[PDB]
């Protein structure tokens, strides 16, 4: 999707922690847990143990 | 008059709003084919 | 997006009057431009014609028969309309496999 | 199969065109009879009980008489080709993923709205070949397809390599990439296939379908990546099956309707055709008109069914037997 | 897939995720070096 | 009935290359991670697993013959070390000139032990376990070698290719027929 940057005021990809170390001490992860296709479609996730 | 804001490395096609970077060549979206420079 | 009733496809999936685009009021009108025509008078009809029996009523027995056959028909009959005043109205795009 | 009516129709089969009564022995015959001055007409013929005689056709009163040459009843399996057109790409694109939909319609209920689909999917490579592309979508095809365990698939998918051309190859789920071992494939044929039948139950249907594409980019638009075209069909479904749901209908009639309700109380109904052999067809509707005041019609038809030895050898001789006591001028076929 | 954004013009080589232009070669970094558009 | 060689145990070799779908050569800037999953390391079953790994970043001008030579110190590096309280997998390098001949790796082999620039691959070959007549039973670890995903151009590719060859060493009849004469006493 070239048409729309991801910046990190959404997506919170990289997130401020509170640490010893530092200040502004900062964390990083992300995943992507859902889908949402057009026409009122939408796919989420079911992480089973069995499988 | 056409702003392509953002370079892409990759052996596929990227977008018409993007510059398609392959080892050797720089290609972009002209007239309806890609053109590579140099 | 009915496919009974459309029956060309699309060679990008679906139906091909799902891709037909509508504009059914251009601007606003201040009466109906499209709309259905009735009449005030009762106009649907229905009659039966019969033997000895109907099995539409029920009727065991017949004083006025209409054959000897013993069936029983029935006959029904309407009358109906519709107007559009404007045509330059309403605007519409529609895929080129439609027209023929 | 439960067929419309004329307010009634009559079937009687023919295996052997006796020439008059007392002829008649073995069950299935059928003689033609008429009086000299050719005003009626009926068919005494050897039912599997006895001997029995048509309902009688009046001649003056005689609306059609035709037959049917029985390659008209025999349904043809539809071929598509698929192909990858030279206007988008005559060879598969590096990176792009090929993904092939068949859309049926008229799955399991009875409607257009009941719509089924199944896939093939090939994700292309830089030094693939289009002739090894179409080996990959047949086996992917056959994977998604072919892959039920009850029944016959709902298509067949086949593979034509061009030094053939006439000859197909058969793409199963058992086909392995080892098996195609040819180097110039140059369509996949997805083919109809003929559903299950049982007599008077489950009529004779099919599965029309539709092989859809999905967009693959190449010059930086989504093009669709193949064409679907339909090639004339090289596979019939014979006229046996119809013809034995005809005569189940039809022979209700006359005989029993209660065709197997309460299962040990019933009357059995010994039919005469074979579902393994193609019948000719013949049908003849007249009516019945009364006097002084019951001039309204009572319509009927009568069916006469004879099996066909690609030459029309048994029906043309019921023809010309009829022709010669009638009086009527059947087209022979 | 690596989406490069900004060019950069300096003598000597920028950070691995920006275009490297410098006199007339086009270099950006691919397969672990730069590599000249050309 | 049986001839003495089917119940000899076959060592499930791996031979592992660079993906030449990929490239043929090492690129340059990236990690090169081998994951080795085990799969019964302590206990008897499946879901007891142990990874062990292997890392090698590459730098400019390193040709596959020494990025197969440093792989290999780095596994066993990882693999048979002090700190190993069993005996887990079997390090291998062959060159191309022999082609059949493989080269021991172990963590006393360094760099300046191997000098053939002609390594074509490495081989990955399960171990013996111990064994005491009664109470050992000849068990052995499992394990598939997995790789991580390189940045080749821009897109991220598995690194390698796991190859199951023909097993070449066979642990023989003693240790069974010794155990269970042990068991039929």
């Amino acid at each position: 999707w070239t048409t729309f940057v991801l910046d990190n005021n959404s997506t919170r990809v990289v997130e401020k922690v509170q640490s010893r170390l530092h200040s502004n001490a900062l964390s990083a992860g992300f995943q992507f847990v859902e889908y949402k296709a057009p026409n009122g479609v939408r796919v989420r996730l079911d992480v089973d143990p069995f499988y | 008059m056409k702003t392509l804001r953002t370079l892409k490395i990759s052996p596929n096609a990227p977008d018409i709003n993007s510059v398609w970077l392959y080892k050797g060549t720089m290609k972009y979206f002209n007239n309806g084919e890609w053109e590579t420079i140099g | 997006d009915d496919p009974v009733r459309n029956k060309i496809l699309h060679p990008m999936g679906g139906v091909a009057f799902s891709y037909r685009y509508d504009i059914w009021y251009i601007g606003t009108m201040d009466q109906p431009n499209i709309f259905k025509c009735k009449i005030k008078g009762d106009n649907e009809y229905r009659g039966y014609q019969w033997g000895i029996r109907n099995p539409f009523t029920g009727q065991k027995g017949n004083p006025y028969m209409s054959f000897d056959e013993d069936s029983a028909v029935i006959h029904r009959m309407a009358t109906l309309g519709v107007c559009v005043l404007d045509p330059t109205r309403t605007m519409s795009l529609i895929p080129a496999i439609l027209q023929g | 199969m439960v067929i419309s009516i004329n307010q009634v129709r009559q079937l009687y089969v023919a295996k052997a065109l006796k020439a008059n009564t007392a002829a008649l022995t073995t069950a299935g015959d059928i003689v033609p009879k008429a009086d000299t001055a050719k005003t009626t007409l009926y068919f005494q013929s050897m039912s599997p009980a006895g001997i029995v005689a048509s309902d009688k056709i009046n001649l003056k009163h005689v609306l059609y008489a035709k037959a049917t040459p029985s390659e008209a009843l025999a349904h043809k399996l539809v071929r598509y080709s698929v192909t990858l057109d030279a206007d988008v790409s005559a060879t598969p694109v590096a990176g792009q993923n090929y993904i092939l939909r068949l859309a049926f319609r008229q799955y399991i209920g009875l409607s257009e709205e009941d719509q089924y689909f199944k896939y093939g999917e090939v994700i292309a490579r830089s030094g693939m070949t289009a002739s090894d592309f179409y080996k990959k979508m047949a086996i992917s095809l056959a994977k998604n397809l072919e892959n039920k365990t009850e029944s016959t698939p709902l298509v067949n998918i086949y593979l034509i390599s061009a030094a053939a051309a006439s000859t197909d190859v058969p793409v199963t789920s058992a086909t392995k990439e080892s098996d195609l071992t040819a180097t110039d494939y140059n369509q996949i044929i997805i083919e109809e296939t003929e559903q299950p039948w049982v007599l008077g139950m489950m009529p004779q249907a099919f599965i029309p379908f539709t092989p859809q594409f999905l967009t693959i980019t190449v010059d930086g638009e989504d093009r669709l990546w193949g064409v679907a075209t339909v090639v004339t069909p090289t596979k019939t479904v014979p006229d046996g099956h119809l013809i034995a749901d005809l005569e189940y209908f039809c022979m209700g009639a006359r005989g029993d309707i209660y065709r197997g309700m309460g299962y040990p109380n019933i009357i059995k109904t010994t039919y005469l055709v074979d579902p393994g052999a193609v019948y000719d067809v013949l049908d003849i509707h007249y009516f019945y008109t009364g006097s002084n005041e019951s001039v309204q019609k009572s319509e009927k038809t009568i069916t006469l069914v004879a099996v066909d030895d690609g030459s029309h050898t048994a029906m043309n001789a019921l023809i010309g037997a009829i022709n010669t006591a009638s009086g009527l001028t059947i087209a022979t076929l």
